[PDB]
């Protein structure tokens, strides 16, 4: 169980990371018209 | 358009509300009196508050005869008074 | 009429206030006249419930919201919550009243009569919503302003007479605050427990040092947090992560306040400390215990061993185990075990409810309050007959914790709605595609084909 | 590029057949979780303690059930709210018995849901649409937070969020109907109102637009050829169906215009829906529906029932009955 | 070849404010009928004498327990026509023996009709298909199904819901305890197609709303919008993008998208009729065989299922006595089926 | 059916007098038994210990006898147990206990007379119900 639950959270942490990393980088131009929002 | 005055016209004029100004508040009236008069209770067979048992009963008036039915809503009004 | 139809302004009347986005002036007479709608009602709502108000029966019996918040912070009552005096709620209550004609004269000034926008008038006053440093400048002065509301909290508690505490030695009361819990592992402690049950996150704040202590850190939070934005501006991680509009300011807001509404949900539901039991009534949890309390007592007194007697299912009938051993109520309201309040708490022991204490020492006070506990469970209807969804009317009553609870379960939940909305919105505003797809310029007729 | 850069491209792509996004970064593996052991729970586990009085309810296909008995049973009422993880258990064995399964799934659940309909607004903005859609998926999902979490918040146990199967929906129903008069709620009439309109509605529109399309097909085609996909030119007449319908009403009661009317179609049952999500999340918190048990009275002060009375009795026979074990205190408080 | 009948036939079809036509001549004195009967009836009529309920304005009911009530059991299927051998012609008799119930019902099942015929009336004088009355078939099926069928199949129109919001409610808890009716695949299939019809509607109304087309300067966007117009309002092509990436599958083909939307809701309509038919024979799905003999064998085995059916005991037990007055149930509080406490 | 002078007519005391009440009495009687008792006692009943209601026949039974005006208005003067046996006016609200149970501080003798009337008339008119709880709601 000690295992699992690390496990877990390395999992989570790594998803979260991703999720608030990506949209840091730079989302507001991801898109098909004006970019030049910053 | 379908020929009919339209109604934005008909309800800003004058004359609709000389009319309305009376029709209305006396529908209204007559309404009121229907009720406060008592005519509603008997017209529809609707018991009034002191009408719904009979002092000591505590028994419905359930009608169980289709052809007397009737005659068993005349018995338990007669029962009442 | 400035920008006051659809055809200049591009707003049809029932989206009207977003004519005000790029019109200053008239935007702060709004805004002003909105503050003045808030604190007039704050303050005709509380003559209306001092108006309403008899001082023998507990305010939860009463429909009051806003009373009980003046008395929790230490005004117009004693011990147990006794009403000794309703100046302070008449006080109170007036002062908003008055207040808001100032604020609604202001209001009504900037909207129909001032400048329609502030910049050529003002340097100060003036903004654009694109300048990132102008409004990191008025989110710092308002940060400013929260920080000395949170330090006037502290100031009530510790130097203007105390709060009211429910957990005071010997029975609730007034009582002044003088060591207030500044360790910031407890005060920030709170902010990293599970939200989950026996936990609680923030709402599990039990004493009134903690609380003080928490709004010490708060107001120097703010101020400080408002002296960097006045003296800074955003920096270039910031500028690429954010949509800078009006439109997209309000939706940030929006969320906050959608996550605000929900967390003061929760802490009306199940906090006895800063929202007193005396005030708002029983918790629901705190109830459904009363109940087991209630029938233990009776039980007992006619001879009943309380420890031994085995219910139904083979679990006690009174008291059983949580999954970790302490000693609980049984039946339901196992599920509450979590529950403490000052009532109950004389019967804990180590291992939780003390079977001796239990047996010996149950004072009559408590016996009482159980019982009115019991019996104000936050359960009603919404024509506020009280009781389970099956009782007769008899007794109008719905806890002041379920109006709260409801009413702001509500108006987060479409907060977050207008969240969505004004987030999504600010987004293809800012792109350039809000008014819909370009005819001659549809972007997918550019991307491959998905098969 | 670098790789942090190539990553970020293709998980933002427009050109994957199914859009990832970042909300899907979340959602992909939360709803693969979810699903994974909603169907391994579904057909095999274990007998459930769902009241926490040591009475396992059977859900799954394997001990007894069909698809329509079946569940996976909420967590035990002995946990109430508490966070039941796997690792909080001592073994699988004991993680079953308690209704593990059940938050493992709820929480996932919900979480991918939300990042769901996050990613409907992100796909829009990659794509250059309008930003609504995700809102109009509000109204379903708010209903589902409603059942599985905010209604055991206000109870204080996941043991009475909505069960996760066919019969175990209508418990939750029936339980609620007994507990909080919810037939009598405004707010699940405002619910009833956006479902029956809502399917009103959608047979109106259907059956408007289907009886206007323009001849573009013969007798022993389908006429669905008479439209092909990305067509500049609209394939029904709506002056046509507004001519219909106006005249089947009156003129003014029909829309001729496909952007109100479009509106009208998203926004009456969102809203109704938001309202039957608010019913339920508000009954939470135990304001209940409209009680006019014995409001009628006559001169003397006997009772005169209506047919709330009636509701009343069927009420207090679910009241009675349920969870028949659970109680040994007269008041049913939570 | 220029008669009388051409002639009313003219006068019967003017394009006027309200429509009249042939079906005219039965919708409108049917309609007006039915909801001037319930109007009547919820204001100042009682339901004492047939089920022992005040059911009025005038006896203090509000607008969510006033209902025009079934006639007596004792009445059977009368037709309670008001010169027939009950009233006898004596109008508040009538109103008493519950002969405003016969008079909704049938007043109302001639205006469905008469309203069914005024979509295909239309429909053929404006040059469209008559779809918009064939999905009226089922608003019509259900009608009928349960307000003529369910009655006809049980002792009397007694069991047949009462017009009232309230009575309605009683009604759905009624088919609960008495019939399981959550259980019936025919229930099931009609709570898909409403809830789906449901769906249809959102997610169609919104997509619309969220790709269109910009048309206008105008933030707000219905102006951009003429009824004459060519060309589509909304990019089909971007929306069937977006949902072929959101939830795999999309529409492609208008024609298709709008005839289901017919479909669903008129379908799942349709299914749930023929499971009250079979209710107005008792002809239920109340059980699971083989649960119950697994149940009846092992005092350990439960599930769902078997927790409803006892929620279904106490709502009969507990029900019957007052819904059902004519049976004169009594029964003994030793005899009422209850958990423990409660 | 009426509320008459008959159905307003109850024991004063155990000896053999009755006393009628107004109509007026009985609405007071009404409201305050609904503002001072119906959180425990609502219909007859009493929630925090439902072996013992408010039916005339109980009230016969207890020690002082409670089915007359006079031992009512006793009652909530000095509570008792069923058999007279205990004082419990430290857990049952009383004018002696109006300290700890502050809604009694503003009933009066009259009051407390038309809450008794109430408690003797309401089965009167409501028979099996009061004090009947749920199974005859
Ligand atoms: C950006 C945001 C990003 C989100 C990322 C996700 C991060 C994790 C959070 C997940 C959601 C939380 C779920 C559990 C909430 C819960 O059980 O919350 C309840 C808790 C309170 O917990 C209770 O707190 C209590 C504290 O009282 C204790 O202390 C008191 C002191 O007076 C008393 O003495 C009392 O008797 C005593 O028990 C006890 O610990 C209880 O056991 C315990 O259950 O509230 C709280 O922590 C705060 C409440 C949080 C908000 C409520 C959730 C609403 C979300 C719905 C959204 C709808 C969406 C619609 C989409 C369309
Ligand atoms: C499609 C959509 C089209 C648009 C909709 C149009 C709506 C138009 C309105 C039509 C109204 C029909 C009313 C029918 C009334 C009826 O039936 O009234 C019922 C009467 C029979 O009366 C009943 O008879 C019963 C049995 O009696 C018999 O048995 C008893 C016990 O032994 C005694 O011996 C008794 O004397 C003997 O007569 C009981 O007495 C009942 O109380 C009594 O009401 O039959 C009759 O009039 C006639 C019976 C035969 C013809 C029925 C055709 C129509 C009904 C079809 C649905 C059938 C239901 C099946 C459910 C599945
Ligand atoms: C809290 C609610 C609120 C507030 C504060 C505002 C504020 C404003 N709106 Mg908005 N609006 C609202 C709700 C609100 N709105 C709602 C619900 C709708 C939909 C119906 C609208 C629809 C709407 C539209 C379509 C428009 C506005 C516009 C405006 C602005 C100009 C109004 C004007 O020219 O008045 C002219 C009206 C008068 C002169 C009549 C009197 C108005 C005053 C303020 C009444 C005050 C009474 C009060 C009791 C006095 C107390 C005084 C005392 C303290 C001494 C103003 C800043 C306009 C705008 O954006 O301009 C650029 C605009 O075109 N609004
Ligand atoms: C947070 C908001 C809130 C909360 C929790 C309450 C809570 C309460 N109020 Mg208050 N009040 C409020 C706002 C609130 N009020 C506002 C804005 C006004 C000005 C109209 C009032 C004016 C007011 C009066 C005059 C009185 C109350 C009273 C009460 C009590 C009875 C409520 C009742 O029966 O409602 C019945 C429920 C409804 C009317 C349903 C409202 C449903 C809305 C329309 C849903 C909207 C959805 C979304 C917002 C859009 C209760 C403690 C009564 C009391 O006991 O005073 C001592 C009383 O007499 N309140
Ligand atoms: C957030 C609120 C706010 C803001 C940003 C403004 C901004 C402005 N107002 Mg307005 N106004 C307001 C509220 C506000 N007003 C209110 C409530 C009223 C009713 C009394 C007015 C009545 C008003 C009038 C009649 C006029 C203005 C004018 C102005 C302009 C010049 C202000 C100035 O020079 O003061 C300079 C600074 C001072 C005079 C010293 C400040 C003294 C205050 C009282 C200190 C209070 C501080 C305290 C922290 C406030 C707590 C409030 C809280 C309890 C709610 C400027 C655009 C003028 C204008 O637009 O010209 C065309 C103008 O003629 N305002
Ligand atoms: C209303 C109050 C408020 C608002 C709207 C802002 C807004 C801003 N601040 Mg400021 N700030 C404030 C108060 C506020 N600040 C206070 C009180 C302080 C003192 C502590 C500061 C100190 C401060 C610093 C030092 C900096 C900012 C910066 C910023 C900018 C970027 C913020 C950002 O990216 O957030 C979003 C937050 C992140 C991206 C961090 C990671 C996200 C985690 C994972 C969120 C997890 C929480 C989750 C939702 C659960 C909630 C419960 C939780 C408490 C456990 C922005 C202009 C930056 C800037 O540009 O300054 C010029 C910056 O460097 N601010
Ligand atoms: C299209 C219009 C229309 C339709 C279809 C109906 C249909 C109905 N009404 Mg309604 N009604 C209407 C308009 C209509 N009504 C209007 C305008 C009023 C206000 C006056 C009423 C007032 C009314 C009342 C008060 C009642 C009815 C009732 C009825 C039902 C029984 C009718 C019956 O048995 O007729 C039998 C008659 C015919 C079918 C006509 C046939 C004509 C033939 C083809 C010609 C032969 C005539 C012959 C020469 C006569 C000689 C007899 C002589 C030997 C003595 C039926 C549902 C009853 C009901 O609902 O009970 C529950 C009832 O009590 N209706
Ligand atoms: C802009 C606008 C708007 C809004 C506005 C507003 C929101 C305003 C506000 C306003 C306000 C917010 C106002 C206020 C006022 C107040 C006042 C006027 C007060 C007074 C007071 C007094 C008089 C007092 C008295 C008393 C006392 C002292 C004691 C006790 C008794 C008594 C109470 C008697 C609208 C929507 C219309 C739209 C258009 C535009
Ligand atoms: C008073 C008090 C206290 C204390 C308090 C405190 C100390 C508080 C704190 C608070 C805090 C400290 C808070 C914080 C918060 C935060 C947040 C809320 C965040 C948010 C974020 C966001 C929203 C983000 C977003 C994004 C991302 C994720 C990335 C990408 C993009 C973007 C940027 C968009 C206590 C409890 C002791 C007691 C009672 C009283
Ligand atoms: C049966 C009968 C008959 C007939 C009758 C009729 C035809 C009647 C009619 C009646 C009517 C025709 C009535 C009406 C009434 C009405 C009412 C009673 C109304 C009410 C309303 C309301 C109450 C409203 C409300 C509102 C509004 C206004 C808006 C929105 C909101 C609300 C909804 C709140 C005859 C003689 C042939 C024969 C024998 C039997
Ligand atoms: C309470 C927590 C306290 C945290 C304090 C520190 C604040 C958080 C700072 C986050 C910094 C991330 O900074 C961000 O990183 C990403 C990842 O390379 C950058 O990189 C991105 O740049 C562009 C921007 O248009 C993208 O097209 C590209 O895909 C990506 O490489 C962002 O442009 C940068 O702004
Ligand atoms: C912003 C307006 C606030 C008005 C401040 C009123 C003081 S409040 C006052 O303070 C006293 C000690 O000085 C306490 O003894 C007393 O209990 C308390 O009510
Ligand atoms: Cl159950
Ligand atoms: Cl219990
Ligand atoms: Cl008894
Ligand atoms: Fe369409």
């Amino acid at each position: 169980m000690e295992t699992l639950k690390i496990t877990v959270y390395i999992v989570v942490t790594f998803f979260v990371l991703l999720f608030v990393f990506g949209f840091l980088s730079g989302d507001p131009a991801r898109n098909p018209k004006r970019k030049d929002l910053e | 358009t379908t020929g009919e005055r339209p109604f934005s016209d008909i309800i800003t004029s004058v004359r609709y509300w000389v009319i309305h100004s009376i029709t209305i508040p006396a529908l209204f009236i007559a309404g009121w009196l229907f009720v406060s008069t008592g005519l509603a209770y008997d017209v529809f067979g609707t018991p009034r508050p002191d009408s719904y048992y009979a002092q000591e009963q505590r028994s419905i008036p359930l009608v169980t005869d289709r052809f007397e039915a009737k005659q068993q809503v005349e018995t338990f009004l007669e029962q009442l008074k | 009429a400035t920008n006051r139809d659809q055809e200049s302004s591009g707003f049809a009347w029932w989206a009207g206030n977003a004519r005000l986005i790029n019109l200053s002036g008239k935007l702060l007479g709004a805004h002003v006249a909105h503050a003045g709608l808030i604190v007039f009602w704050a303050g005709a709502m509380t003559l209306f419930e001092l108006a309403h108000f008899i001082p023998e029966k507990p305010m939860y019996e009463q429909g009051l919201i806003l009373i009980p918040h003046i008395a929790t912070l230490g005004w117009g009552v004693g011990p147990g919550g006794e009403v000794v005096d309703t100046f302070p709620f008449f006080v109170v209550g007036v002062v908003h009243l008055i207040s808001s004609a100032v604020l609604g004269f202001g209001g009504v000034y900037h909207a129909i009569r001032g400048p329609e926008t502030l910049e050529e008038y003002s340097s100060f006053f003036g903004y654009d919503w694109k300048d990132k440093n102008k409004m990191t400048t008025i989110l710092g002065f308002h940060l400013i302003v929260l920080g000395i509301g949170a330090l006037l909290l502290v100031a009530k508690a510790m130097f203007f007479g105390g709060l009211y505490d429910t957990w005071a030695p010997g029975g609730g009361d007034v009582r002044v605050i003088t060591n207030p819990t500044l360790d910031p592992r407890v005060i920030f402690g709170y902010l990293l427990k599970s939200p989950f049950g026996g936990e609680g996150w923030i709402v599990s704040v039990n004493n009134l040092e903690d609380v003080v202590g928490g709004h010490i850190w708060i107001g120097l939070i703010c101020i400080a947090g408002g002296i960097w934005h006045i003296l800074t501006t955003p920096f270039g991680w910031a500028r690429r992560a954010f949509i800078w509009s009006g439109e997209a300011y309000l939706s940030y807001s929006l969320g906050a306040l959608s996550m605000m509404g929900f967390i003061a949900t929760c802490f009306v539901w199940f906090n006895n400390t800063v929202y007193p039991s005396e005030f708002y009534g029983p918790t629901g949890p705190e109830a459904s215990q009363a109940q087991a309390m209630t029938f233990l007592i009776r039980d007992q007194k006619l001879g009943a061993n309380v420890g031994s007697a085995q219910g139904p299912t083979g679990l006690g009938k009174y008291l059983m185990r949580s999954p970790t051993g302490e000693i609980i109520f049984g039946g339901e309201t196992m599920r509450f075990w979590d529950f403490r309040g000052p009532w109950l708490e004389p019967l804990r022991g180590p291992n939780g409810l003390d079977l001796n204490k239990i047996k010996n020492d149950i004072q009559p006070w408590q016996e009482r309050r159980a019982a009115e506990y019991m019996t104000h469970a936050p359960l009603g209807s919404l024509n506020s007959v009280g009781g389970v969804a099956t009782e007769i009317n008899s007794v109008n009553f719905v806890s002041p914790r379920s109006w709260l609870a409801t009413s702001h379960f509500v108006l987060a939940f479409f907060f977050l709605v207008g969240h969505l909305w004004h987030a999504g919105r600010a987004r293809a505003a800012a792109a350039g595609f809000e008014k819909g797809i370009d005819r001659e310029s549809e972007p997918v007729l550019s991307m491959p084909s998905l098969d | 590029a670098n790789l942090w850069e190539r990553f970020c491209n293709w998980v933002t792509s427009t050109d994957n057949r199914l859009y990832v996004g970042w909300f899907g970064v979340i959602m992909i593996p939360t709803l693969l979780a979810a699903t994974i052991c909603f169907v391994i729970a579904f057909i095999a586990a274990p007998p459930v303690d769902i009241d926490g009085i040591r009475e396992p309810v059977s859900g799954s296909l394997l001990y007894g059930n069909n698809i329509i008995t079946g569940a996976v049973v909420p967590s035990s009422n002995a946990i109430g709210l508490h966070f039941y993880p796997i690792w909080e258990a001592a073994s699988l064995d004991e993680w079953l018995y308690n209704g593990g399964p059940y938050q493992l799934i709820i929480f996932h659940f919900l979480l991918g849901a939300s990042c769901y309909m996050g990613r409907q607004w992100e796909l829009s903005y990659r794509l250059g649409m309008r930003p609504w859609i995700c809102v109009a998926y509000s109204a379903p999902l708010a209903s589902a937070f409603a059942v599985f979490l905010i209604y055991p918040i206000g109870q204080g146990s996941f043991s009475d969020g909505m069960p996760l199967g066919i019969s175990g929906t209508f418990n939750f129903m029936i339980v609620f109907q007994a507990e909080h008069n919810i037939l009598m709620h405004p707010f699940h009439q405002l619910g009833v109102a956006g479902v029956f309109g809502g399917a009103l509605f959608c047979a109106m529109h259907g059956s408007l637009v289907t009886s206007s399309l323009i001849r573009e097909t013969t007798e022993t085609e389908s006429a669905n050829y008479g439209y092909k996909f990305g067509q500049e030119e609209e394939t029904y007449n709506i002056v046509a169906a507004h001519g219909y319908f106006g005249r089947l009403i009156f003129q003014y009661a029909s829309f001729n215009n496909s952007r109100s009317l479009h509106f009208f179609l998203a926004a009456w049952p969102v809203v109704g829906v938001w309202f039957a999500a608010l019913g339920i999340s508000t009954m939470a918190f135990n304001l209940n529906g409209f009680n006019f048990n014995h409001s009628v009275i006559d001169a003397k002060g006997n009772v005169i029932n209506t047919w709330a009375d009636i509701i009343n009795r069927a009420n207090l026979g679910m009241e009675v009955m349920h969870e028949r074990n659970a109680h040994n205190f007269p008041l049913d408080l939570a | 070849e220029r008669g009388w009948f051409d002639i009313l036939d003219d006068w019967l079809k003017r394009d006027r404010f309200v429509f009249v036509g042939w079906s005219g001549i039965l919708l409108f004195p049917c309609a007006y009928l039915a909801l001037g009967g319930w109007l009547t009836g919820t204001t100042f009529v009682t339901s004492w004498y047939t089920h022992g309920l005040a059911s009025s304005y005038l006896e203090g009911c509000n607008f969510l327990t006033v209902a025009v009530s079934t006639p007596a059991n004792s009445m059977g299927h009368s037709l309670l026509l008001l010169w027939g051998p009950e009233a006898q012609g004596d109008f508040t008799r009538w109103c008493q023996l519950g002969g405003l119930w016969t008079f909704i019902a049938l007043h109302g099942a001639f205006g469905l009709i008469g309203f069914m015929l005024r979509q295909f009336e239309i429909a053929r004088l404006v040059g469209v298909r008559p779809y918009n009355a064939i999905a009226f078939s089922a608003p019509i099926a259900v009608f009928v199904s349960v307000f003529l069928i369910y009655p006809l199949g049980q002792s009397s129109w007694f069991f047949a819901p009462s017009f009232g919001v309230a009575a309605i409610f009683r009604f759905l808890l009624f088919f609960q305890g008495f019939h399981n009716w959550t259980l019936n695949p025919f229930h099931m299939m009609g709570v898909a197609g409403v809830l789906g019809g449901a769906l249809l509607c959102a997610i169609h109304g919104a997509t619309v709303e969220n790709t269109l087309f910009q048309d206008g300067e105008g933030a707000s966007t219905f102006r951009a919008f003429n009824p004459t117009q060519a060309e589509e309002t909304y990019s089909m092509v971007t929306a069937n993008r977006f949902w072929s990436q959101i939830f795999g599958i999309a529409f492609s083909n208008k024609r298709w998208l709008h005839f289901f939307m017919l479909f669903v809701p008129v379908t799942g309509l349709w299914m749930s009729a023929i499971g009250v038919v079979g209710l107005a024979l008792n002809l239920r799905s109340y059980d699971f065989i083989s649960q119950e003999i697994r149940a009846a064998e092992d005092p350990e085995f439960e599930t769902f299922y078997t927790k409803n059916l006892l929620l279904n005991e106490g709502i009969r037990a507990w029900m019957a006595p007052q819904d059902q007055p004519h049976e004169n149930f009594v029964f003994p509080e030793e005899v009422l089926p209850r958990g423990n406490a409660l | 059916a009426e509320l008459t002078p008959e159905v307003l007519t109850v024991p004063l005391n155990s000896e053999g007098k009755t006393i009628t009440l107004t109509e007026k009495q009985y609405l007071e009687g009404k409201r305050l038994f609904q503002y001072a008792c119906a959180s425990c006692h609502v219909g007859g009943i009493t929630k925090t210990n439902p072996s013992l209601d408010l039916r005339t026949e109980t009230l016969a039974l207890a020690t002082p006898p409670r089915d007359n005006i006079e031992g009512l208005v006793d009652y909530m003067k000095n509570p008792t147990t069923y058999d007279g046996e205990q004082e419990i006016a430290e857990v049952h609200p009383s004018l002696r206990s109006a300290d700890i149970f502050p809604k009694m501080r503003n009933l009066t003798e009259k009051d407390l007379v038309a809450i008794a009337g109430h408690i003797l008339v309401e089965p009167k008119i409501l028979g099996d119900k009061w004090g009947g709880g749920k199974v005859y709601y």
